[PDB]
């Protein structure tokens, strides 16, 4: 895969590697799931999420 | 903000209000507990750098509801390339004197990686711009925080569609040419925030235009992707005596 197309499938950040290799990454306050693409919050108030709306759909 | 709506209390939780001697100066964007991004031009006329206050969790300026958090601004960092009274490199990094406490009403916007911002976020059409600026060109400022969804243009298309500073590579256009919808005076420094797969990111800073909601013209925003590495380096630096710091760019 490649980060310029479709964000490399990553939810957040994407690094291209030597070979047909790609690594997804997540911002501080998130961890990468075993699918290698998804990011899940690890803190109560992660950046870029709106608590009253997250609660509204939780 | 012209032609937008009230941002429901808590739905713009990264919005910062900057005050000088208690008076509305500019907007800004919280990006973690001690750092705020604003516009360099907000500070062109500051006389006493020690009267600058940042307020988080603000919504209705007419009242105090207890969600507000005020901090002194310990540092204003401006790139070496910014020239006062002009438009290019219109960005400032502010260090708060004490961290804000993250709450339902106070949350940072994610500062994206450059590559992610250039390759993906730059192609998300609509983004939100917010502030307590003028509700109309030559009009009164808002008491409630306002927000507006604006579409981004490629710069060639902006120049094509517009009808006087250049749009440099450190800028981008967003909004509408029919004079209905724009950011306006007092909104300067505020966020242009972009949603991608469930999360919001800082892509722009309210910077300038040919007046507010002027027919034939678009809002101009500082292109934050150009500054990610500059900001990230500064956020790792120790504080220096004296509020204003000019830092080399790149
Ligand atoms: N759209 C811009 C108009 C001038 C003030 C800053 C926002
Ligand atoms: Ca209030
Ligand atoms: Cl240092
Ligand atoms: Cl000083």
């Amino acid at each position: 895969l490649i980060c310029v197309n479709e964000n490399g499938g990553c939810e957040q950040y994407c690094s291209d590697h030597t070979g047909t290799k790609r690594s997804c990454r997540c911002h501080e306050g998130y961890s990468l799931l075993a699918d290698g693409v998804s990011c899940t919050p690890t803190v109560e108030y992660p950046c870029g999420k709106i608590p009253i709306l997250e609660k509204r759909n939780a | 903000i012209v032609g937008g709506k009230v941002c429901p209390k808590g739905e713009c939780p990264w919005q910062v209000l900057l005050l000088v001697n208690g008076a509305q100066l500019c907007g800004g964007t919280l990006i973690n507990t001690i750092w705020v991004v604003s516009a360099a031009h907000c500070f062109d006329k500051i006389k006493n750098w020690r009267n600058l206050i940042a307020v988080l969790g603000e919504h209705d300026l007419s009242e105090h509801d207890g969600d507000e958090q005020s901090r002194r601004v310990a540092q204003v960092i401006i790139p070496s390339t910014y020239v006062p009274g002009t438009t290019n490199h219109d960005i400032a990094l502010l260090r708060l004197h004490q961290p804000v406490v993250l709450t339902d009403h106070v949350v940072p916007l994610c500062l994206p990686e450059r590559t992610f911002s250039e390759r993906t976020l730059a192609f998300v059409r609509f983004s939100l711009v917010s502030g307590w600026g003028q509700l109309l060109d030559r009009g009164a400022t808002a008491l409630e925080l306002m927000v507006l969804n604006v579409p981004r243009l490629m710069t060639q298309d902006c120049l094509q569609q517009s009808r006087s500073p250049n749009i440099t590579e450190y800028m981008f256009c967003a909004g509408y040419s029919d004079g209905s919808k724009d950011s306006c005076k007092g909104d300067s420094g505020g966020p242009h925030a972009t949603h991608y797969r469930g999360t919001w990111y800082l892509t722009g800073i309210v910077s300038w235009g040919q007046g507010c909601a002027t027919v034939g013209h678009f809002g101009v925003y500082t292109r934050v992707s150009q500054y990610i590495e500059w900001l990230q380096k500064l956020m790792r630096s120790e504080p220096r005596p004296g509020v204003l710091l000019r830092a080399p760019f790149p």
